[PDB]
C-alpha cells in the first residue's frame, strides 16, 4: 500500500557469517571497504 | 543525563556515529531541558 519514486535492487552474494555487516550502523571488512548502507537506510535486506 | 561521558568530543571519539548519535541525543535532551529551566526562571524573575 506504499508508493515510491525509485526502488533500487543491489545484488551480491556473501556468507552467512557476514550478513550482519549488510545493514545500517555496522562495522567490518564489507561495511568498511566493500559496501556500506546509510545511517538512515529505508528498506529491506533480502537474501536466500 | 544517562550518557557515557559528559564530554562531547569524548563521546564522538570513543564511539562510532551509530551510537554517538544516541549518547549525544541524550546529552542534548538534558542540556536543552536545563536551558529551558534557566530561561523560565529568568522570565519569572524578570517579571518580578
Amino acid at each position: 500500500d506504499l508508493c515510491f519514486t525509485n526502488v533500487y535492487a543491489d545484488s551480491f552474494v556473501i556468507r552467512g557469517d557476514e550478513v550482519r555487516q549488510i545493514a545500517p550502523g555496522q562495522t567490518g571488512k564489507i561495511a568498511d571497504y566493500n559496501y556500506k548502507l546509510p545511517d538512515d537506510f529505508t528498506g529491506c535486506v533480502i537474501a536466500w | 543525563f544517562g550518557a557515557i561521558s559528559s564530554v562531547l568530543n569524548d563521546i564522538l571519539s570513543r564511539l562510532d556515529p551509530p551510537e554517538a548519535e544516541v549518547q549525544i541525543d541524550r546529552l542534548i535532551t538534558g542540556r536543552l531541558q536545563s536551558l529551558q529551566t534557566y530561561v523560565t526562571q529568568q522570565l519569572i524573575r524578570a517579571a518580578e
